[PDB]
């Protein structure tokens, strides 16, 4: 595929990389998920107000 | 005398009675912190909200 199609299999990964790519999508929700008051630290500040 | 031992037997019993006084409170008490954490949780589903 990478000898053959390569531009294509780009397209499909990465696209424009702004609203296109499996890639840009990932980083995308992973940066959602990671930003601060985010769900991880959301959950954090609550068993951390049970402990209190 | 008479009087004293009737005061005596009475104070005995108020004890007990604060003692359960002290059973039902702390049995509230709990239930409370188990509303309150469910509370907690829904804060938790508001924020995400």
């Amino acid at each position: 595929v990478l000898k053959d199609n390569t531009a294509a299999a780009r397209e499909l990964l990465v696209g424009d990389g702004k609203e296109t790519g499996i890639t840009t999508k990932i980083a995308t929700e992973v940066k959602s998920y990671l930003a601060d008051d985010g769900i991880i630290d959301n959950a954090q500040d609550n068993v951390n107000a049970t402990l209190k | 005398a008479n009087r004293f031992t009737a005061n005596i037997k009475g104070l005995t019993q108020a004890s007990r009675n604060a003692n359960d006084g002290i059973s039902i409170a702390q049995t509230t008490e709990g239930a409370l912190n188990e509303i309150n954490n469910n509370l907690q949780r829904v804060r938790e589903l508001a924020v995400q909200s």
